[PDB]
């Protein structure tokens, strides 16, 4: 007691890597609506 | 929205002594107005014609 098999591991990640791209979207938005929301007059 | 109420509850309660002025504005129009604008003396001063 070579690189095809790891890019699979590597695309297990980068899946976590869009739900991260997808939750600072939605960060970005929030705060885009609520700087309107409060802020402009 | 809480914060919206916050800022608006502030703005009520910064603004107390400019709407007193400006009530003390429209007040003085308005008996301007009614007047004619003729001004009676009320502090003692010389004048001149």
């Amino acid at each position: 007691s070579v690189l095809t098999q790891n890019v699979l591991s590597a695309l297990e990640i980068l899946r976590l890597v869009r739900l991260d791209l997808r939750q600072l979207a939605q960060s970005v938005q929030d705060t885009i609506q609520h700087m309107r929301f409060l802020y402009l007059l | 929205v809480e914060l919206y109420r916050a800022l608006d509850a502030y703005r009520a309660r910064i603004a107390v002594e400019y709407v007193l002025i400006r009530a003390v504005r429209d007040e003085i129009y308005a008996v301007l107005r009614r007047d004619g604008g003729a001004l009676p003396q009320r502090f003692a001063c010389h004048v001149s014609r």
